[PDB]
């Protein structure tokens, strides 16, 4: 209907908008809309007319778009990123909970589907080339810049490829799932670099610092 | 600290509702004793 | 030879048994409100 | 567009293995200081050496150990003698290098067998110990 | 002389603690004030500090 | 060490009712618990 | 009263002309600082900067030596003595 690129990146809109004929990705400080064309599977994207709301409100604006945007219609799969706020609240009434168990979003991911292929297609699989980024705090949509590893180019097995995320949802790269590294490895490393350095913080102040080896 | 002024300190005592206007009020002039206002002040 | 100079519970008894800033604010207000 | 992208000292600080924790090349001196005629007299260094009842560095269980340990070449130090720093360190991690140590025990009895292992608490048996030996018997 | 010494040793107080809690936190003398078990930095300090 | 033996029904009551162990867990004085574990617990 | 400690050995560099001579409690010469001195301990590995803030006493001297934990600077009844 309307097409919102190259617009205003903050400015809000003059309209309200039929939010049945968009995909609404709910996030921890905004809510994204993006044009849905109609499928049975609702997951094509029409990147072209985007918004952007504080949560639970309709009042509309063009959210800030930091890279090149798809032009035609894109089949992607959807999966959202951020942390379990799980707190003790206060206990005010009779029987109130000891705890309270939330999902806060900062990110979502918007994963091309390869060749746009169906989830249901025997061939299926994800194109990790191609992912879009929404970012909750910046109200933002991106590409990420992704990094391959594994050989054989453009044309290779897709169906051996592992997409590796870290760093808040900042680094992206694409690895064979070969050398998947097992999830204890992963959280072991970032405890011995934290510790490491700590420690060393520590005993920096030790005036015979400087002539004493780490082991 | 209440300010050592009286008159601020009548002030703070109504920002507080320590004290208001709506408390000042004697036996004469609720019970409708219009008549001793004559045998007073003369 | 030679001579220099250099430089809880009881207080709550104190309080409880009966500040200087206390105390001119009453003797203030006494001698001005009526 | 452009999104898409197909691909000593340093490694032993990366790895944990024994290093200075001051890279040796990226080390200097501290120029020239005070030499006691441009100090003031309460900064300035005693010209005799003061007895002090704490001359001498205290004695412990991690000194001891850890040169121990830098004999067999489990650890590498410093210097001859291990600082305060190397001490405090092993503190924090001595636990490790014990079970090291229990490993290579249970590694060694597993290879030699029940009689050469246990056979270093009986003086007084001469006989081949060796796997063979025992076969052989 | 007053002054030298109390700060010496209010230093070593604060040392304590950060000591223990990088290089023995399961250390017995520790764990027994730490935790909130037995004893506190002043009792402790007068042992080791 | 006293220790003292309620006679009457009456006083037999507040014994059970009122002074036991249970409905004392928190103290009058801020509202915090009295029996928290400690020392070797 | 807080005491600033040398975060590191090594020589401690600063403008003895931003600073004002005094003489302490103790009877030992220091200089008073009334402004936000920039003094500098370059060490065997890095150089580094420790901010003095107004109204503190400096105790050590320019092209000093200090040593690591050691008291470089102070961040700040009538009895009758008989000698």
């Amino acid at each position: 209907f309307i097409s919102t690129q190259g617009w205003d990146s903050e400015m809000v809109v003059d309209y309200r908008i039929n939010e049945d004929e968009f995909h609404k990705i709910s996030l921890l400080d905004c809510d994204f809309f993006i044009r849905k064309p109609p499928d049975p599977d609702n997951d094509v994207y029409d990147f072209r007319e985007m918004y952007v709301t504080p949560p639970d409100t309709d009042i509309y604006s063009v959210p800030r778009v930091l890279a090149p945007m798809p032009q035609k219609y894109i089949r992607c799969a959807m999966s959202d990123y951020g942390c379990y706020d799980v707190t003790e609240p206060p206990i005010d009434a009779p029987r109130d909970p000891l705890y309270k168990s939330e999902r806060e979003i900062s990110k979502v991911f918007l994963t091309k589907h390869y060749r746009n292929r169906r989830l249901n297609d025997p061939e299926f699989v994800l194109d990790f080339e191609e992912i879009y980024v929404i970012d909750s705090k910046t109200k933002s949509i991106t590409r990420a810049r992704v990094l391959v590893t594994v050989p054989g180019g453009r044309k290779r097995d897709r169906k051996d490829d592992l997409l590796v995320i870290r760093d808040n949802g900042n680094s992206f790269k694409i690895i064979h799932v070969g050398e998947r590294d097992d999830p204890t490895t992963v959280i072991e490393r970032e405890e011995w670099t934290k510790t490491r350095e700590d420690m060393e913080k520590h005993l920096r102040k030790l005036r015979d610092f400087s002539v004493s080896n780490w082991f | 600290w209440f300010p050592e002024e009286p008159f601020e300190a009548f002030k703070e005592m109504r920002e507080r509702k320590v004290f208001d206007v709506s408390d000042m009020y004697t036996i004469a002039d609720v019970w409708g004793w219009t008549w001793e206002k004559d045998f007073k002040n003369k | 030879l030679v001579t220099f100079i250099y430089e809880g519970l009881p207080k709550v008894e104190q309080v409880l048994e009966v500040s200087l800033n206390l105390e001119k604010r009453i003797k203030g207000w006494n001698r001005c409100i009526t | 567009n452009g999104f898409v992208v197909y691909n000593g000292f340093e490694l032993d600080k990366k790895l944990g293995r024994p290093h200075p924790f001051i890279d040796p090349t990226k080390k200097k001196q501290i120029e020239t200081t005070l030499t006691s005629d441009e100090s003031w007299w309460n900064w300035r260094k005693p010209e005799k050496e003061q007895w002090s009842r704490w001359q001498r560095r205290r004695p412990d269980v991690e000194t001891v150990f850890l040169k121990a340990m830098a004999e067999t070449g489990q650890v590498k130090l410093y210097g001859k003698e291990p600082t305060l720093t190397e001490t405090s360190l092993y503190r924090a991690r001595r636990h490790l290098f014990k079970e090291e140590r229990l490993q290579a025990e249970r590694e060694r009895l597993a290879k030699e067998g029940p009689m050469a292992f246990y056979s270093e608490w009986v003086k007084a048996w001469k006989r081949d110990t060796s796997r063979e030996a025992v076969q052989k018997h | 002389s007053i002054e030298i010494w109390y700060a010496t040793s209010e230093y070593l107080r604060q040392e304590m603690n950060p000591n223990f809690r990088m290089t023995d936190p399961f250390n017995p003398v520790h764990m027994m004030s730490f935790s909130g078990a037995r004893g506190n930095a002043s009792q402790v300090h007068q042992l080791v500090g | 060490m006293a220790v003292h033996v309620p006679l009457s029904l009456e006083a037999q009551a507040e014994a059970r009712l009122l002074m036991f162990s249970h409905m004392n867990l928190l103290s009058p004085a801020i509202g915090d618990p009295i029996s928290v574990p400690t020392q070797d617990m | 009263a807080e005491h600033v400690r040398a975060p590191y050995n090594g020589k401690i560099k600063f403008n003895e002309d931003l600073v004002h001579p005094t003489r302490t409690r103790h009877g030992h010469p220091a200089f008073l600082c009334y402004i936000d001195l920039s003094v500098i301990i370059e060490s065997e590995d890095i150089i580094h900067s420790v901010t003095i803030p107004p109204k503190s006493f400096l105790l050590v001297q320019n092209d000093q030596y200090v040593e690591s934990e050691q008291v470089i600077a102070e961040i700040r009844e009538r009895v009758r003595k008989y000698i």
